[PDB]
RNA sequence: UUGAACAGAGAGCAUUUCCGGCAGCAGAGAUUUCAGCUGU
């Protein structure tokens, strides 16, 4: 009941700004009760959990942790390990984008000259090879090792596992940046023209295209959280978008000049984007609060990635540079890259490389190894980080040691429970909710007689109109502002009383001046006029 | 899965093994991660027995660590808390899972029923019964556990209408077993060495004979008799006379034999009449089973139970009282057996001699008793 | 510098034989696995579909049926699979309703079997073998009541004797029966109500209110002395059998067809009336009922509880058959067919799974419960699937999109456009209400559960 | 309610207890009648409690042909009486369910707390369990049932024919 | 993917994997399959031309059927594409519409040439032997299979002088002249 | 329908009756465990 972890695993709920009824007093109490019974045997599973997250801690005051090198990682660490850092070396097709699969089997790799590559990459196992001789850009995989989309000189292509084609995408203009949503069976695409474009892949039906009206698209990062994607324009604004709407959810002024890069949290909290600015942002992305902004890089952060463990990998060209715990709200934790005179308030690099000759395509973390896999000019290096990666996976969520038997149930069972392209809302604990209109005291049809009834005497009793009152300052006295925002050539009864009910409050407003300067008393009210009404 | 059940099941003794500070977390994470292991290797598939057993191992090994780390810890025998029985109801549910999964290993039976009665105060003997009665069900030719179940009743709980009821439906079941018999009679002739000695320590202080063992004996031989001319010539009696009466004559010396083997193992009971009770065996086998054990074969057994007969009085010391006051009884005997048979009475003699000669200042007497049996 | 990283080890997650089970290593996080509202809803909404696909109900006619149209129906209430049926034209049989096979038939009377019952007749001399003969009375129109013996394949304990063990006799008609429960005793009503015993042939006693004939009875089934009737004067009237008296009537706007009382709760009833409703009524206090389920279009003819005292089945005298919840007040699945002409005895099986339906047309029917629930028994892993599924389907019922799906069947033509036109005169009842309650003064709000109640003897205070 | 099951078979006396009663008004359904097929969802319904076997192949020739005619052993006798719990003889009887309607008589006549079912769902719950046999057993018996069974029906059909072999 | 049971092949009637809508129906693979078609984009660039025809066809019979401009543009264009090949014969006006095909396009090429030319044995062999640049057109050698032969061009189809395919053609029948090289 | 005596099952329901607190010691079972009495 205590359970040190139970704020990782509470629900958040619905606050107004307790009821008399029995039986449903006793379901709210059963209803409470189940919740935190749930969330407690939901907790104590961190006693169940295999494995621990690694580390490199200094053990010293000389040992910086960012002086250290691959070279000494690969001896201190053990022989599984240091052959899963691999270093692929192709020099003559182009500087090389790499992306792994959502688990950590399969590897894809797409030279910018021509060269595609699908392989298991803990095996030896390439199982597409080829060389589309036209300039390609980007890959992904989409819902397993089975199929990957490149984004080829214009049109974005679809291959199977063994690479043979098995779509050519008519739309999708010119892809540069793919994505896929998992969940919702979504490849999500943007480029060079200003458009972002979903494609169901399981039916084949494009969902939405979504003028972004930006010119090109810069950056393009997946919230993994509520699958909503970021996109980052030549205006240094990044804007939140869903195929739902054809406007972006939400638009943020991140940096001057273009975003270079985005990434964002596994828990859709934080957001790093880099720009052209020589800039890097940490983002709150549930407030959109801006908490950190490391400015003046040596030079433009031209990738940023995120972990599954809050580490935060910058390229700046050669360099490699990670933080760790970057992402947290206390200014102690903005990232630097010296601690001058040993400040222990300082967020010095957790590691950094020097990839020497060349300058880096682009980061990506191998999902639930310790390893960063870094694409680069002339191939494919992963980097031994140490703090990075989740060790305890989940394996009836997507497995690392899955087989074919288990790939095809999977790959069915997905299919199945595939959530539409609308539910993809900015959070996604939106979809049992009410509507925000559509009051919340449920009407019980005696309050829906009391609205027939003042429906029923809006006349005559003046519901629908402002009430008089004198002592508004009636140069703003909203009357006339009833009577200013309604057009000036119709005339309608309601506009009618609310004229009467306007001269009125200017009436009572005139003897209320009248009786503060003095030129009369008391009401005195108009002897003749009391007599003759009756007429 | 239930692997992942079991595994939850498992929490809450370690949320009290870490709250009452003995194992750190690093560690109940270890003993976790063990016990994940045998969990899902017990309930997969290709699950076997020797996984039960390790994981019974394990359990009790980590129990022994707890017990000796609460020693050493806080200076305290037990925790009064959640942490001390939990253990040992785990080790009772893997072996209550593994016997009703795999209910063909006496072994596993055995070492389950080797804990619960091991297990001490905590128990209880319902929780014994229910076992023992599933075991007996699931097998009633085996007939060891009738006879652990029986002793385990008697000699640790002395309830003697239950071990009577136990052996009297176990004989229901296999009245084939002559080991069950035997075992039967021991059981009543150690009650009534129990009931008599019980009854000359409250005479000191201040009717029930072995006839029941006798008629156990006269069914006993009833019984084994008429299954083992049921059992040889298996499935039928399609024969002629002459196996009929060599299957009758097999019978009778497997019969007789073995009643041989009740009188060698019946004569230890010394606090009660040894002699009257091997009397009525010795009369049982005085009579004919239709085979003629003095008038035919059986005529070397005849020679046998003339010469227990002779010795039955003639259990005795080398203080030779009893000897000197009834030699005459055994020369009347040998008398008797010179008088009729022929070579029989050659080795009777000559038996009779060896037994002066094995079981015989004094040795005038000696010379006395050699110049007797001369 | 201490480094250490992720170490998987590789047997941990992939066993060593090749004859079992791979490891499930697993995360409770919720940042593992993120859309946790879509994803129930869509197995929710999945669910409801599979349920529509699932929905097969109707089980098998049983027999041949009946020559002329089966107007009584009853259930034995200690044996789980027997079922015994009074057709129009006199000819009455009980059922084996696992082969669907009559045990035997008999001409039973002459006019109508109006009535028939289940007995354990408690002889002082003679004890029934109740594991070999099963009992079943019946009232009919050429004034007499019947009881029969049936031979049962229930046993095999012995190795005759069937029909008409004895013939009782009246005066007047009778129209239905109902027997106790213990006590060998058991009641008809016709002109009159009369109580009888097995053993005398002639009525222990009279329990009629006035002089107005009685159309249904039924006992109560725990507290099993209470009697209930309706009478053709519209009229609900209790009998108490401890004072030997009739207790308490009320008087309704419609006539009631039948009453069922609740196993479950013992003071309550349901009442199938007229007007196309049904009432649940308490006992302890007549002058309101307490639900009224309200979907049918044409006059309801039957009505029967489940065992467990959950929902009711009803049907009607348009051509179908309805069950409800007992806690909604109206319909949670309508079973209708082409073949099925003018329901009027429904009832609701022992196990509380299926429902016995015998029409005019001269068939009995069964159909099931849940209609998307097989009878297979259930591994582990597909029972923990099925309640998962229905425990999601109930947090999720009211959604739009799985409401009208689970919401939707298909009602045939005659039975749509009555339901559409009612409701349009509902609406335009509704609305000249409101507009008479806007103008005059004294207009009060009678609620719907004493809408139909025109009286009470024995007011309550 | 069909609480035990009685199954005799060429090496013994078994009785089961079961767990679930399959369903009784849908019981020649498809479903219904596919779950005495699979054996995951049989042994959902029997679970063996008890199997006492025979001494040797006399012994089952003589049990075999007393079950042929109908009559109590003492072999059953045993085991029922082992098994069966002492309910009473005027009010609920403990049920067992067998397969044969005039063995039903010979098993009340020495037990009279027992009802003996041999209708159509004691007959499909037997045609379960001698549809998958050994499994059921949880491997607890000594020698292969194709081999007694052999045995055992040439003993009986030599018995019953008188056959001579002088 | 997995041969769907059948609750899931009803609850999931729209999933394909393979074909889509989008493709319709394979075409561009089919008649690149057809007739040995090197790279991907010659169909679309072939279909935009098709398009073009199709729409002008279209625009063109709109026009009121007496009126000369109509008939004339249509007449110039059907000679236009049965001199290119494109089209069989110049008969009707609604081949502009019915008959003019990304495959009538290709049928013009020059390896589909030399296949029904009887120059080579098959469209992939005629696609290797002029990558392997054994046949001119004319005087001059022509080297990638796309080039579309038009009905006159068709006379001049022939491989080149010193090829070791006309060398094993005249020795076969043992015409070989070796004083012209071949 | 009730009661008696008898035979049970472990399958229910409690509780302030003791124990799961230590020494002295015999006894039983493979250096450890179990089986009762004199004061806490």
């Amino acid at each position: 009941k205590e359970r040190e972890n139970q704020n990782k695993f509470e629900r958040s709920t619905y606050t107004n700004n307790q009821t008399k009824d029995k039986k449903l007093r006793a379901g709210l109490k059963k209803i409470d009760e189940q919740y935190k019974k749930a969330v407690s045997s939901a907790a104590a599973t961190d006693y169940l959990l295999p494995e621990s997250n690694g580390y490199l801690e200094p053990e010293n005051e000389l040992e910086k942790t960012f002086k250290v090198q691959q070279s000494e990682i690969k001896s201190s660490v053990d022989v599984s390990t240091a052959n899963k850092a691999l270093d692929l070396s192709l020099k003559e097709f182009g500087p090389y984008h790499i992306k792994y699969a959502k688990n950590g089997t399969h590897l894809l790799i797409t030279g910018r000259k021509g060269h595609v590559a699908s392989m298991d990459w803990r095996k030896g196992q390439l199982r597409a090879e080829l060389f589309l001789n036209e300039t390609c850009h980007s890959a992904t995989y989409l819902q397993n090792e089975q199929y990957f989309a490149v984004a080829q000189k214009k049109y974005t292509f679809i291959y199977d596992h063994e690479g043979t084609e098995l779509h050519r995408l008519k739309q999708h203009i010119e892809a540069r940046h793919l994505d896929f949503l998992p969940y919702h069976y979504l490849l999500v695409t943007a480029g060079e023209t200003g458009w972002l474009k979903y494609h169901d892949v399981s039916t084949g039906q494009l969902v939405s295209e979504l003028r972004t009206k930006a010119g090109p698209t810069m950056a393009m990062a997946q919230n993994p959280w509520n699958a909503v994607m970021h996109l980052g324009h030549s205006n240094g604004t990044v804007s939140l978008w869903s195929p739902s709407m054809p406007e972006p959810l939400v638009k943020l002024l991140s940096a001057r000049g273009p975003v270079n890069s985005i990434a964002i949290d596994r828990s859709g909290y934080y957001m790093a984007t880099t720009g052209a600015d020589r800039s890097m942002k940490i983002w709150d992305i549930r407030n959109f609060k801006q908490l950190h902004s490391v400015e003046s890089l040596p030079t433009p952060g031209t990738n940023v990635s995120i972990s599954d463990t809050g580490l935060l990998a910058l390229s700046r060209g050669p360099h490699v540079t990670l933080w760790k715990d970057a992402l947290k709200l206390s200014g102690d934790s903005k990232p630097c890259f010296g601690s001058m005179g040993g400040n222990p308030h300082r967020n010095t690099p957790y590691m950094s490389h020097l990839f020497a000759g060349n300058k880096v395509e682009n980061l990506g973390f191998v999902p639930f190894e310790d390893l960063l896999g870094v694409g680069h000019q002339t191939g494919i290096t992963n980097l031994i980080v140490p703090g990075a990666g989740e060790a305890n996976y989940d394996a009836l969520e997507l497995n690392p040691f899955e087989t074919k038997k288990q790939r095809q149930e999977q790959e069915v069972r997905t299919l199945l429970n595939k959530l539409p392209a609308d539910t993809i809302t900015l959070d996604p604990n939106s979809i049992g909710s009410v509507d925000k209109r559509s009051s919340t005291i449920r009407l019980n049809a005696k309050d829906l007689a009391q609205t027939t009834m003042d429906a029923n005497n809006k006349a005559k009793t003046n519901s629908d109109i402002p009430d008089v009152k004198p002592d508004v300052k009636g140069k703003n006295s909203g009357l006339r502002s009833f009577l200013r925002k309604k057009t000036q050539n119709v005339i309608d009864e309601r506009k009618l009383r609310v004229q009467k009910q306007l001269d009125k409050e200017k009436n009572i407003r005139k003897r209320n001046h009248q009786i503060k300067q003095g030129l009369i008393s008391e009401d005195h009210k108009d002897v003749i006029e009391e007599a003759l009404s009756r007429f | 899965s239930k692997t992942r059940y079991y595994l939850e099941q498992c929490i809450p003794e370690m949320d009290d093994l870490v709250e009452k500070g003995l194992f750190t977390k690093n560690e109940v994470s270890l003993i976790m991660k063990k016990r994940t292991d045998f969990e899902h290797r017990l309930n997969s598939r290709g699950s076997s027995i020797n996984d039960y057993i390790k994981y019974i191992n394990y359990e009790s090994n980590v129990n022994k660590l707890r017990a000796k780390r609460c020693k050493r810890i806080l200076q305290v025998k037990k925790t009064n808390s959640l942490s001390d029985w939990s253990i040992q109801q785990r080790i009772g549910f893997i072996y209550q899972r593994g016997t009703n999964k795999f209910p063909q290993d006496l072994k596993f039976w055995a070492m389950y029923l080797n804990y619960m009665k091991a297990r001490g105060n905590q128990t209880s003997y319902k929780k014994i019964h229910n076992i023992y009665n599933q075991l007996l069900k699931l097998h009633p030719t085996n007939v060891d556990i009738w006879i652990s179940c029986a002793k385990y009743e008697y000699e640790v709980h002395a309830n003697f209408k239950s071990c009577r009821n136990i052996f009297q439906n176990g004989l229901r079941f296999n009245p084939d077993v002559p080991k069950l018999w035997y075992e039967y009679v021991k059981f009543e002739l150690n009650f009534i060495t129990k009931l008599i000695n019980r009854r000359k320590v409250m005479g000191l202080i201040n009717a029930l004979r072995g006839d029941i063992a006798l008629t156990i004996f006269d069914v006993c031989m009833k019984t084994l008799g008429k299954h083992y001319i049921n059992k040889h010539k298996g499935y039928y009696a399609i024969s002629d006379s002459k196996m009929n009466i060599e299957l009758n004559k097999e019978t009778l010396n497997y019969l007789f034999s073995e009643s041989l083997r009740y009188i060698k193992l019946f004569d230890e009971f010394l606090d009660l009449e040894r002699d009257y009770l091997i009397n009525h065996v010795l009369q049982f086998w005085k009579n004919d089973m239709y085979d003629l054990s003095l008038r035919k074969d059986l005529p070397e057994l005849y020679l046998k139970t003339v010469m227990i007969d002779i010795t039955l009085n003639i259990r005795y010391m080398p203080v030779e009282k009893l000897d000197i006051d009834q030699l005459q009884l055994s020369v009347k005997k040998y008398f008797a057996y010179i008088s009729k048979l022929d070579s029989a009475s050659v080795k009777s003699l000559k038996n009779e001699y060896r037994s002066y000669l094995q079981d015989n200042a004094e040795d005038d007497p000696r010379y006395k008793i050699l110049d007797l049996i001369i | 510098m201490k480094i250490k990283t992720i170490k998987r080890s590789a047997d941990d997650y992939v066993p060593v034989k090749s004859t079992q089970e791979s490891q499930m290593p697993r995360n409770l996080n919720p940042e593992l696995h993120p859309f946790e509202r879509a994803r129930e809803y869509t197995k929710a909404l999945n669910a409801t579909k599979l349920e529509r696909m699932f929905a097969k109900p109707f089980v098998g006619q049983l027999g041949y049926g009946h020559r002329d149209g089966v107007y009584a129906i009853a259930k034995n209430y200690g044996s789980l699979n027997k079922l015994a049926t009074g057709s129009a034209d006199g000819v009455i049989k009980y059922w084996n309703m696992s082969t669907r096979e009559e045990f035997v038939s008999f001409k039973a009377h002459y006019g109508l079997v109006t009535g028939l019952c289940v007995t354990q007749p408690r002889f002082h001399d003679k004890k029934p073998d109740l594991k070999s003969q099963n009992f079943m009375l019946s009232c009919s129109d050429d004034k007499t009541v019947k009881l029969w013996s049936i031979n049962v394949d229930d046993y095999s304990n012995k190795n005759n004797e069937e029909g008409l063990i004895r013939t009782f006799d009246g005066e007047s008609a009778f129209q239905g029966i109902d027997s106790h429960r213990e006590n060998s005793t058991f009641a008809t009503g016709g002109a009159k109500i009369h109580l009888w015993d097995v053993n005398r042939l002639k009525p222990v006693s009279d329990l009629s209110w006035g002089a107005d004939n009685i159309t249904s009875l039924k006992f109560n089934q725990n507290e099993t002395d209470i009697l209930a009737s309706t009478g053709s004067d519209n009229s609900i009237v209790l009998y108490d059998l401890r004072t030997n008296s009739p207790t308490q009537k009320i008087v309704q706007t419609m006539r009631t067809n039948a009453i069922c009382w609740n196993p479950m709760e013992a003071f309550n009833f349901v009442t199938a009336n007229e007007d196309h409703n049904a009432y649940y009524y308490d006992m302890r206090n007549l002058s309101r009922s307490l639900n009224v389920f309200k979907d049918h279009v044409s006059a309801v003819m039957d009505v029967d509880f489940s065992p467990t005292g959950d929902e009711i089945v009803t049907g009607s005298y348009d051509k179908s058959i309805r069950i409800y919840k007992t806690n909604h007040g109206h319909s949670r699945e309508i079973y209708h067919t082409k073949r099925m002409q003018h329901v009027f005895q429904v009832k609701y099986s022992m196990d509380s799974k299926y429902i016995i339906s015998g029409s005019d047309d001269g068939n009995v029917r069964l159909w099931r419960s849940k209609a998307w629930e097989r009878s297979n028994v259930k591994t582990t892993r597909e029972k923990n699937k099925l309640e998962y599924d229905e425990k999601l389907k109930e947090r999720f019922r009211h959604m739009p999109e799985i409401k009208r799906i689970s919401r939707h069947r298909h009602v045939p033509q005659v039975i749509k456009k009555a339901q559409e036109i009612k409701n349009i005169e509902l609406s335009s009842i509704k609305r000249r209400e409101a507009n008479e309650r806007r103008t005059r003064k004294d207009m009060p709000y009678i609620s719907e559960r004493k809408k139909q109640i025109v009286g009470t003897v024995h007011k309550y205070e | 309610p069909i609480e035990y099951l009685l199954f005799e078979e060429p090496t013994g006396y078994a009785v089961f207890k079961v767990k679930l009663q399959q369903d009784d008004i849908g019981s020649r359904l498809k479903e219904v009648q596919e779950q005495i097929n699979d054996f995951g969802a049989f042994t959902k319904l029997i679970e063996l409690v008890s199997f006492a076997p025979f001494k040797g192949a006399a012994e089952a020739l003589e049990n075999a042909n007393d079950i042929s005619e109908g009559l109590v052993s003492e072999s059953l006798k045993a085991i029922l009486d082992l098994n069966l719990p002492k309910a009473s003889s005027k009010k609920k009887n403990i049920t067992l369910a067998i397969s044969d309607k005039n063995l039903g008589p010979s098993i009340k006549e020495e037990f009279p707390y027992v009802d003996c079912i041999s209708n159509e769902l004691a007959q499909d719950l037997i045609r379960g369990v001698r549809l998958h046999g050994e499994k059921l057993f949880k491997g607890l018996q000594s020698g292969d049932l194709e081999r007694a069974q052999l045995g055992l029906g040439h003993a009986y059909s030599r018995a019953k024919v008188k056959f001579s072999v002088q | 993917v997995r041969k769907l049971k059948h609750h899931e092949q009803k609850l999931l009637k729209k999933v394909d994997f393979l074909e889509w809508k989008q493709d319709q129906g394979h075409r561009d693979t089919q008649v690149m399959r057809t007739y040995h078609i090197q790279n991907r984009e010659d169909y679309h660039k072939y279909n935009r031309i098709c398009g073009d025809i199709r729409r002008l066809a279209n625009k063109l019979s709109l026009l009121p059927p007496t009126d000369p401009f109509r008939r004339k543009h249509e007449q110039l264009l059907l000679d236009k594409l049965y001199a290119m090949g494109v089209l069989t014969t110049k008969s009707k006006i609604s081949d502009l519409e019915n008959k003019v095909t990304v495959s009538a396009i290709c049928r013009r090429r020059l390896p589909v040439i030399m296949h029904r030319l009887k120059m080579a044995e098959t469209i992939q062999d005629a696609v290797k032997f002029i990558e392997q640049g054994h046949v001119r057109v004319g005087p001059n050698l022509i080297n990638d299979p796309a080039y579309l032969v038009t009905r006159n061009m068709e006379d001049y189809v022939t491989w080149v002088d010193n090829s070791k395919i006309k060398k094993t053609l005249l020795r076969y029948r043992n015409q070989i002249d070796d004083f012209d090289f071949s």
